[PDB]
């Protein structure tokens, strides 16, 4: 409390909503894990089979 | 007016020099309000003064 200016949060990271406290930039990208990969992966094994 | 007996021009006498028009004063704790920062602008804002 009583900042006088806002800090920079560090590069891999990003400020939340109410900037209180800065987490990591989400990662993303394809997951096979994800409802969307596992659905192609079925897709693409079914087809091959 | 000699102003140190031998110049001719007004001498700046302020404790922070003036910020531009990108920028905007921030204070420095412990400091009067004279003395202030240059705080540039976020992105989405601006200020012609
Ligand atoms: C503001 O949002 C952040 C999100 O991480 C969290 O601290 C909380 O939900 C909210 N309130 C405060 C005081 O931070
Ligand atoms: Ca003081």
């Amino acid at each position: 409390t009583d900042a006088s200016a806002c800090n920079k949060c560090p590069d891999d990271f990003w400020s939340n909503e109410n900037h209180t406290s800065c987490i990591a930039k989400e990662i993303e990208f394809l997951s096979w894990t994800e409802p969307f990969g596992i659905a192609l992966t079925l897709f693409a094994v079914l087809g091959i089979f | 007016i000699l102003w140190s007996g031998f110049s001719r021009e007004v001498p700046f006498s302020n404790c922070s020099r003036d910020c531009l028009a990108g920028t905007r004063k921030g204070i420095i704790e412990g400091e009067p309000t004279c003395c202030f920062e240059c705080v540039e602008c976020p992105d989405g804002e601006y200020s012609d003064e």
